[PDB]
Formats: C-alpha cells, structure tokens, sequence
C-alpha cells in the first residue's frame, strides 16, 4: 500500500524532470523569421528606396 | 526603416550585394549559415573597398619599379575647362 503510493510520487517527479528537459530543449532550438521578428512581412528581403531606383539593383 | 534608401530617396550604393545576402538569409536556418559566407564578403568589401585596396596596392608596387612605366592605351587628364575641346 506504500510502495505504490511511492512509485506515484517517483512518477510524478520524473515527469517534472522530463518536463524539465524538454523546456530547456524548446528554447535553446533555432526560431523562424515569422515568430522571431513580426508576422506580417515575413520575408527578410528589404527592396528599399523605391523613388529612384535602377533597374538592374535587385539581386 | 530607411535600410537601403540612398540620398536621393533610390537605392544605395550596396543594396544589390545586400538584397543578394538577404536573399541568402531568408531561405535558409541557422546550422546551414555557412554556405552564405561569400555574400557577406561580397557586401563587406561593397562597402570599405577592402580587396580592391589589397590589389590596387599589389599592382602600384610593380609600375613604381619599372622604367617602362606604361606600355598601354594611356590616359588622359583634362582641365574641366576643356571637356569637350577638340
């Protein structure tokens, strides 16, 4: 009646150290540019200054 | 921002190397950055000249030494009043 009540315990304590891992695991992971910086304009690409541009300065 | 707005409102000087080295960065993640090394070295020089010097100190050091000098369709300097003259 103890053991079990034991194994409960030693069960929810590795849980916490599962849990525990796991959020050090979720922050040291690489993030994307649509989480990391602002949703909306996802795409790193600038295209700035557009009064008078040449064509030809895209790349 | 005013990231690649140059003075008359267009584009600067680098923004091509710039929007290439973005371009670079945008399609891939980190782990896999070291492949887009010659892009940035490709803006880092756009800007501060810095292999262009390298070389253009390179070839000055052989025309000091030689008495030849200048065996070449040569060139020409001008007054600015005589753009134009003949």
């Amino acid at each position: 009646d103890i053991l079990n009540e034991e194994a409960k315990i030693v069960q929810a304590l590795n849980n916490q150290r599962e849990l525990t891992i796991k959020m050090h695991e979720l922050k040291r992971e690489e993030k994307d540019y649509a989480h990391s910086y602002s949703p909306l304009f996802s795409d790193p690409v600038p295209q700035g200054g557009s009064i008078g541009k040449a064509p030809g300065s895209s790349r | 921002t005013a990231a690649g707005i140059s003075l008359t409102g267009g584009r600067n000087r680098c923004f091509s190397e710039w929007q290439s080295f973005m371009h670079c960065t945008a399609k891939t993640d980190a782990k896999s950055r070291a492949q887009c090394l010659p892009n940035f070295e490709d803006y880092m020089e756009c800007l501060h000249h810095t292999k262009e010097k390298a070389r253009l100190r390179e070839i000055e050091s052989v025309l000091k030494q030689k008495k030849e000098g200048l065996e070449a369709p040569p060139v020409k300097v001008i007054p600015v009043k005589a753009i134009g003259l003949v």
